[PDB]
DNA sequence: CTAGTTGATCTCATATCAGGAGAAGGAGCAGAGCG
């Protein structure tokens, strides 16, 4: 058996299904959207989007609707799954906790089925008196919802039409009717039937069947003044009530065909519709006096390619993209002057089909960095992935020791921090940083002979400084010193901390609590404690008033995280930590939900409560281990919010998102201090001090990872990385209509250079396909060298091959006629890179689509239509073929390793093809039997083949242990819910072996490790535990959602560790996770999940 | 296949479209593939051929000679070449052989360790594919035209059992009974199947132009009586509800179980819907049997557009089953075929014919 | 309320009243109804068996499953000194059931095919004899009966008797028994009994005793061979299991 | 009109050599066409 660990380093974002509804409160307006497995509740604000939760679904999320009972004060959401598990949830609110309790949950699949062509369509009765399921040809499910279930006992209403397209319930009917439009051999006909619940059939609908236009395919309930159906088709809009039937034919929408609509008001006068091409139309029902007079549409403008939109308020649009960045675009009432009223507000990432990528050791670090070909057709775009922050440094000043960094604002009409204090070692270092220049200068005010353990800008327009000895309060605008504080027995300061109005200061054992006040520094609470003090802050949080409330210390020798009421110094709340070492730093912090206390030790341990106002009473502990050398916390607002930041030798950017805390990397070498600076030149950058230098920068958004976009504006296909020519090779493909005339500007038409396929070879809307190469530093298109009229560039790879020293950019690719099911036409084409041009080397006309190509020890291998066969590379600068292998459907993926070569066919899935090379030809060594059909193959170890099957799954092969040695086993199985399009060896960071990482049609990048047999067994075991205690969204079982899963088998899976439900094994508070570690110690396992987070 | 390969990669369609589409594609191109061979062992005419539906690896044989062939039909060589071997074989040295004709053979469902198959011999054995040892004999006052057990049930374990008595046997496996009848036909029960979507509804077609849904739990006889006319030509149900105007001697479920084909020897096959028995109308044109015994014919199961491969004298006619249009006639056997089977897992049909060959027809390119 | 997989709401105020061996059977009977066959309750006497018959049937009318809306006419065949007792017990337990004894004394006072008519058309509860089973066979069913129950079925323990044709012209899926014991002589009277509830089940009579009737006494004999005792155990077994889902038989 | 009693009437159990003469079927077979 094989042992597995698949995560997700980037959460799929290509959104499915949006709807809008008040589901988490009667008075709010959600906007829910579906990314795959993810279902984000947001709150629709007047500007923007607030979120509230993001859920994951152990399912892949296929309907989504949202729907108000008799009685409801709010929406209940119907979520069904791909695998048929349906569910009925509602937002519960409690205080600061929220849920999301399923209110009824089953699993409709029939046993057996043809799942319709058109896929899972889910429509609710306007008054919920019943869910009709359209899963399965001839079938017509129903949920009944007037009697309460919780199981969701759902009965199949047999539909006599076979092929149904749309369907919808009408509004204003006394019975449930469903619409729809079905096809039959004699066209599309739209009818209707009254779904009775008593008798459990269908009845005559409304009115009768009417035949409609060819494609007709969209279905629109209109609200109940109105009622009816649009039915959209290809070319024309029709609208029915039983006897008024509207027709218009506007020519606008003959381009492209329209996918998705919406309904902005609520009695239906006027609706969103977005087409394929990404247009916006409004279709309007102009009434008579009601009756329904006559249809319009217009072009509103563009968007993103919809995949579903949603009329949020105010013209408010969010536009659903699967292929490209969803946006949230607004609605003007005129037009920009170019005809649009759509104007782009925000836009959502979307790593769109992750198509290809390959992870390239740019910037000669040691880290990886995927470059995807994402997007699609308008959208395409390549996406740069990598796990950090991103220091993008302006400025640095080497000075030695610092050991000490505060903002100041010497100027008093300023408010910019355009001054910094320093502390090194006994002394006060200020320097100017007067707009870009900076200089080192002595401020008045400031002691230069002895240290500044802290020092600020504080009220009443007045400066602060507390050294070792006393503590100075500098009268900007006056003059010098006028308020100063010395300690009675003239003992050094240990501590300080300080914040706007007030101060704290720790001499020994003892803490001394001053208030700033106009020219008075006035003593009110004092106590010597029981133990030296380690660290404070007194920072207020949610001030409101002037002064913070409460207060955190830690301690020597009772190592805890204590607070205490600051007008008296008393213990309020203690939290015992343990350990040689002493706590560093103490902060408090808000993050997006309440108060924090961020404690640390000097080992890099870094621990996190969640603190009150009221009582100081830290609860949910949980711990984080963050470096291996002291921390150091400070804090910075962001655009966003505060994200407090950790200093030590691997420094790392905390704040919380989705209000949950995250830790995201900074990847510089060491960080010993740091502080925010907001100077003229310089906004909201930080002054990152190590042992040597004050690096100036700003970080852009702390996402963990981050993610730069080169817009291409056609679709790329494949990527490949040419070290020696410092460019990728993406191909592309571009529609051109009409000869031709490209309907865009596309990243292939604006190269630098360009160039045109002459071969002498082979002799409504079409693809062009281009071979891109693209800058790897600016990322601008260096060429683009066009392919032949009607010919497909599918594989691409990069390589030197035989012996001659040249790296070669090879491409194969086919011809494409529309008379013909597969090529039998192709060539391969070696080109090289050179003088920012791109020479064609040679050419082999082949007789099929040369799906795939690996570069395979000095050869080349490539995969023409069902042929796999290997060329040698002559010193006469040809390609000769050496050996061949016909044994297969369609040999679309190969990978190599050695001399192994794992073919993945169309659909026997897996052969182990050997080359041996004594004799100069290929060896069948194993292959896997089952049909599997392929989205992508990988060889994980010397005996370990990675597949992807197109059903969403994921299985590993392993050449057995006679004739049965010639059957792969499936030693692994795992229901991924994703379509997996490429594996890629390498990893994105600096127990486990080896790393797979993968890009899926959703823009998922997961990642794939193998364990060790010690490993695996621990962690199946604790995930089986984790089943136990954590508890799914619609109740759905982990093990359900993991089976390996296709219409014709269905197993559990094996040999494959989802890290996703491993990891949320740090997102549970103790109690739980003490339930889940039963039969060694809790803290051991925290342990290995952390280093198991740290793969990804 | 460029555009639906691009079309998955990029997410605008399903790949259940690509999946549909290229195996109704492979479907269309199926061809005798004299690429593949099926090693000749039956001395007479194979009158039937099962595949296993767990795994589409192995298929049985049942011939005319008495003898049973089971074989593998995965390429275990590495050429591109091969013949599909006889793994084991009930041969006239057998001491438990049919004494007569095996008229049909069919895995167990659920597993490949069981095996049933029945004779002329008035015989249904069970076998143990493992010892190759019969379990079970069921024995018949009259010869065995027909046997099927429900590919679906988890419950009951039923073998519908049609003679040349007016009676429908029903055997269960599970502790033996064989003693239940559904009774209502009046001449030799020709054909009987299970439907794959009710675990308790069993079809049975007989020699008396009849075809008989019946609800083998329920005690008050067929639920419906398949009717051509549906109720143009009707009559106080005497005579009249006849399925064909001859004898109907093949049964078939779709792939999803909602309709029922049957195949009489008026040279007819019609669809039913298998909940009503309600004629669909679907012309079918003329379906050429004249077979006095039960004729096996198969479906197609993932595709796009289901097919129906009937035998139609020496060839197979390949038609759509829910428009009628006949797709193409699979030219390839001698002799008259007997019996088709269709491997899912790659649209690969398996005839075997009266000249005691089973061709392979494997889709082309 | 006590309710069932599918839903069949037996009322709480009848079902409490029931024992644990009553419950049970009123749960099989229900079986039987949805598998759409019949049974015979061959519980000793002593335990009860109308009770289990009149809150299946109450059960079955109050719960208004559905052909017909709720429970339809049923024909309940006893012995004259008992029918009687048999409305009785129903206007005790579920009293809106129009229970009406077809007998020469009964209370009609008019001719017996208006009463057959009458109670038919409303969907009674109508209680015979054997007798009236035998001499009106033809009368009596015409009017679409849903539910046959033979009290005291042994009466048909004879397959030759015309009382036992006339009870087996009846149509409805729908055939209770209530006997003491199936068989009282020989396997004739189990093959009889299970030809009423179930007509397909076991075989036609002569493949019934070629099978089972006398390899049984075959091997009930000490001197018999050990093939022939080893055979009459098979064979008993196959009787047994064959005849498992529809003798609910529950002894002291 | 109403029971109650009393015969008839019917159903269901439990036993194990000194004929002859003609007509119709059938079988062996010779021979003639004939594909």
């Amino acid at each position: 058996m094989s042992y597995n660990y698949v995560v997700t380093a980037q959460k799929p974002t290509a959104v499915n299904g949006c709807v809008t509804g008040h589901f988490t409160s009667a008075e709010d307006l959600n906007l829910l959207i579906a990314k795959n497995t993810r279902l984000e509740i947001y709150v629709v604000t007047a500007e923007g989007l607030r979120p509230v939760k993001e859920v994951g679904m152990y399912g892949k999320i296929a309907v989504m609707e949202l729907f108000r009972p008799k009685g409801e004060s709010k929406d209940l959401l119907f979520i069904l799954t791909a695998k048929y598990n349906a569910c009925i949830l509602e937002y519960k609110q409690s205080g600061e906790s929220i849920d999301i309790i399923t209110r009824a949950h089953g699993n409709v699949q029939d046993r057996i089925g043809r799942p319709s062509e058109t896929g899972i369509i889910g429509i609710i009765d306007p008054e919920c008196r019943m869910i009709g399921l359209r899963l399965y040809d001839g079938l017509f499910k129903v949920i009944p919802l007037d009697r309460d279930n919780k199981e969701l006992k759902a009965f199949n209403i047999r539909l006599e039409e076979l092929h149904v397209i749309d369907v919808k319930f009408l509004y204003g009917c006394q019975a449930p009717t469903i619409c729809f439009v079905y096809q039959d051999p004699q066209g599309r006909h739209v009818k209707t039937y009254e779904v009775s619940l008593r008798e459990k059939e269908f009845n005559k609908g409304p009115w009768k069947q009417e035949n409609v236009e060819a494609e007709a395919s969209m279905v629109i309930a209109v609200p109940e003044p109105f009622g009816g159906a649009i039915i959209i088709g290809q070319e024309s809009i029709t609208y029915h009530n039983g006897d008024k039937y509207l027709a218009i034919a506007p020519p606008i929408i003959k381009q492209s065909t329209i996918v998705c609509h919406n309904r902005v008001d609520p009695n239906g006068s006027r609706y969103l519709l977005g087409d394929m091409e990404g247009r916006l139309f409004m279709l309007l029902l102009e009434k008579e006096e009601v009756t329904l007079k006559d249809l319009r549409v217009e072009l509103l403008g563009e968007t993103s390619i919809a995949e579903c939109l949603t009329y949020l308020d105010n013209g408010v649009v969010f536009v659903g993209s699967r292929l490209g960045d969803s946006q949230l675009v607004k609605l003007n009432v005129d037009s920009n002057e170019q005809g649009s009223y759509v104007v782009a507000m925000e836009t959502f990432t979307n790593l769109g089909p992750i198509v290809d990528m390959c992870v390239v050791d740019l910037e000669r670090q040691g880290q990886g960095q995927l470059v995807t070909c994402s997007g699609a057709f308008k959208e395409g775009s390549l996406r740069i992935i990598r796990n950090g922050i991103g220091i993008h440094e302006h400025a640095s000043i080497d000075l030695p020791g610092i050991k000490g960094l505060w903002p100041l604002r010497s100027d008093p009409n300023r408010e910019t921090d355009d001054t910094l204090v320093l502390s090194f070692v006994g002394q006060t270092r200020v320097l100017m940083l007067n707009g870009e220049e900076v200089e080192e200068t002595e401020l008045m005010g400031f002691v230069d002979d002895q240290q500044t353990f802290f020092c600020g800008n504080v009220a009443h327009q007045q400066l602060i400084q507390i050294t070792s000895a006393s503590v100075r309060l500098v009268s900007q605008e006056p003059k010098a010193l006028v308020s100063e504080w010395k300690e009675p027995q003239a003992k050094n300061i240990s501590v300080a901390s300080c914040n706007s109005s007030q101060v704290v200061v720790a001499v020994g054992r003892a803490l001394y609590y001053l208030q700033i006040h106009p020219q008075e520094l006035r003593q009110i609470s004092h106590t010597e404690m029981e133990h030296e003090v380690a660290c404070l802050d007194i920072t207020p949080l949610g001030d409101s008033n002037g002064l913070s409330p409460l207060c955190a210390i830690g301690l020597w020798t009772d190592i805890s995280a204590r607070i205490l009421k600051l007008p008296s110094f008393e213990l309020l709340h203690k939290e015992m930590l343990g350990g040689e070492i002493i706590p560093r730093s103490i902060l408090m912090t808000t993050f997006e939900s309440s108060h924090y206390l961020l404690c640390a030790l000097g080992d890099g341990a870094l621990f996190y409560f969640g603190l009150n106002i009221e009582t100081g009473l830290l609860s949910d502990r949980k711990k984080v281990t963050l470096g291996t050398q002291p921390t150091v916390l400070r804090t910075f607002r962001s655009l966003s919010t505060t994200n407090v930041f950790a200093c030590s030798d691997r420094p790392t950017v905390i704040y919380s998102s989705n209000h949950k805390l995250v830790f995201s990397n900074v990847n510089l070498k060491e960080v010993n201090y740091m502080c925010p600076l907001n100077s003229d030149g310089y906004p909201d950058s930080l002054a990152l001090a190590n042992n040597s230098t004050l690096t100036i920068g700003t970080i852009d958004e702390i996402q963990k990872l981050h993610i730069r976009t080169v817009p291409l504006y056609e679709s790329p296909r494949k990527i490949c990385y040419q070290e020696v020519s410092q460019c990728f090779g993406v191909l592309s493909s571009r529609i051109e209509v009409q000869g031709t005339t490209a309907l865009r500007p596309s990243a292939s038409t604006q190269a630098l250079s360009s160039s045109v396929s002459s071969s002498k070879l082979f002799s409504e809307e079409v693809e062009v396909h281009n071979l891109l190469i693209i800058d790897q530093h600016t990322f601008e298109v260096l060429h683009a060298h066009q392919f032949l009229q009607n010919e497909y560039a599918l594989s691409l790879v990069s390589c030197k091959l035989g012996k001659d020293p040249n790296t070669y950019f090879i491409v194969g690719t086919a011809m494409v006629y529309p008379e013909e099911a597969e090529p039998k036409q192709g060539r391969i084409v070696v080109f090289q890179y050179s003088d920012g041009k791109l020479q064609t080397v040679a050419e082999k006309e082949v007789k099929g689509a040369v799906y795939s190509m690996v570069e395979f020890n000095g050869k080349l291998l490539a995969s023409i239509n069902s042929t796999v066969r290997l060329y040698e590379w002559t010193t006469e600068k040809e390609l000769r073929t050496e050996c061949n292998h016909y044994n297969n459907i369609m040999a679309l993926y190969l990978k190599t390793k050695g001399d192994f070569i794992l073919v993945g066919d169309l659909m026997r899935s897996v052969l182990l093809l050997a080359y041996k090379p004594m004799e100069g030809n290929f060896e069948e060594i194993a292959r896997d039997f089952n049909p599997n059909w392929m989205s992508a193959v990988e060889i994980l170890d010397d005996d370990n083949f990675l597949g992807a099957e197109n059903a969403f799954n994921l299985f590993v092969c392993q050449k057995d242990s006679d004739e049965e040695r010639q059957h792969l086993q499936e030693v692994g199985l795992f229901h991924l819910g994703e379509f997996v399009n490429v594996f890629c060896h390498g990893s994105l960071v600096m127990p486990t072996q080896g790393s797979v990482l993968f890009g899926t049609v959703n823009g998922m990048i997961g990642l794939v490790t193998s364990l060790s047999e010690s490993w695996y067994n621990l962690l199946l075991d604790m995930q089986n535990r984790l089943n136990k205690v954590i508890k799914s969204v619609g109740k759905i079982e982990h093990s359900f959602w993991r089976s390996f899963h296709t219409e014709r088998k269905t197993e559990p899976a094996t040999g494959f560790i989802d890290g996703d439900l491993i990891e949320s094994f740090l997102d549970i508070s103790r109690p739980k996770m003490q339930e889940v570690v039963a039969n060694a110690t809790a803290d051991d396992l925290i342990k290995v999940v952390e280093e198991l987070t740290r793969i990804h | 296949m460029l555009g639906f390969l691009s079309a998955r990669q990029t997410g605008l369609e399903d790949p259940l479209r690509l999946r549909r589409a290229e195996s109704t594609r492979r479907v269309l191109g199926l061809e005798l593939n004299k690429d593949r061979d099926v090693e000749r062992i039956h001395g007479g005419g194979i009158n039937t051929l099962d595949i296993e539906p767990v795994e589409g690896r192995y298929m049985l044989s049942g011939g005319s000679d008495g003898v049973i062939v089971l074989y593998d039909l995965e390429n275990s060589s590495r050429q591109s070449y091969y013949t599909c071997k006889a793994v084991c074989s009930i041969g006239r040295d057998h001491p438990d052989v049919h004494r007569y004709s095996v008229e049909t053979v069919q895995w167990y469902p659920h597993d490949t360790g069981m095996f049933t198959s029945s004779s002329f011999d008035k015989t249904l054995k069970v076998w143990d594919t493992n010892t190759l040892q019969t379990a079970d004999v069921f024995n018949f006052e009259e010869t065995v035209y027909s046997h099927h057990m429900s590919p679906v049930s988890t419950k009951h374990c039923l073998v519908a059992v049609g003679t040349r008595g007016p009676k429908v046997q029903l055997c269960d496996l599970k502790s033996g009974s064989c003693s239940h009848i559904l009774q209502g036909h009046r001449q030799e029960i020709l054909a009987v199947s299970w439907s794959p979507r009710y675990d308790y509804i069993l079809a049975t077609a007989s020699a008396d132009s009849r075809v008989k849904l019946w609800d083998v739990r329920r005690a008050s006889g067929c639920l419906i009586t398949l009717d051509q006319h549906n109720g143009k030509k009707s009559q106080a149900v005497e005579s009249a509800n006849t399925a064909h105007n001859g004898k109907v001697n093949g049964l078939c479920f779709t792939s999803d179980g909602l309709h029922l084909l049957t195949v009489g020897t008026d040279n007819r096959m019609r669809l039913w819907n298998s909940s009503n028995g309600e004629n669909t109308l679907v012309n079918y044109g003329k379906v050429c049997n004249n077979s006095k015994k039960g004729l096996k014919f198969t479906v197609s199961c993932g595709c796009s557009s289901e097919f129906v491969f009937v035998p139609y004298g020496s060839t197979i006619a390949v038609y759509t089953v829910y428009s009628g249009e006949q797709i193409t006639m699979l030219k390839g056997h001698y002799k008259t075929v007997d019996c088709c089977v269709f491997q899912s897992n790659f649209q690969e049909l398996y005839s075997g014919s009266r000249d005691c060959n089973i061709l392979a027809w494997v889709p082309s390119l | 309320d006590a309710e069932f997989d599918e839903g069949f709401k037996v009322p709480g105020f009848l079902f409490k009243k029931l024992f644990k061996y009553q419950q049970t059977g009123v749960r099989w009977l229900w079986e039987l109804h949805c598998q759409q066959a019949g049974g015979i309750l061959g519980d000793e006497m002593g335990l009860g068996k109308t009770i289990q018959i009149i809150a299946f049937l109450a059960g079955l009318s109050y719960s208004k499953i559905r052909r017909f809306e709720g429970l339809g006419p049923t024909v309940i065949v006893c012995p004259t000194t008992v029918m009687h007792q048999w409305v009785k017990e129903f206007h005790t337990w579920w009293p809106p059931f129009r229970v009406a004894i077809l007998h020469e004394t009964g209370s009609y006072t008019h001719k017996k095919e208006k009463l057959i008519r009458d109670v038919a058309h409303c969907h009674g509860i109508l209680i015979t004899s054997y007798s009236y089973i035998r001499l009106m066979q033809d009368d009596i069913s015409r009017y679409d009966w849903h539910y046959v129950i033979l009290d005291e079925g042994h009466k048909i323990r004879n397959p030759n008797a015309a009382v036992t044709l006339a009870c087996k012209q009846f149509r409805t899926p729908h055939r209770i028994i209530l006997s003491g014991s199936p068989m009282q002589n020989n396997l004739r009277e189990l093959w009889s009994l299970f030809d009423f509830i179930f007509p397909g089940k076991l075989g036609t009579l002569p493949v019934f005793m070629e099978q089972f009737s006398v390899p049984i006494t075959m091997g009930g004999y000490s001197n018999a061979s050990p093939v022939q005792v080893k055979t009459a155990y098979k064979c008993a077994c196959v009787l047994r299991d064959t005849i498992n889902p529809y003798l609910l038989r529950r002894m002291k």
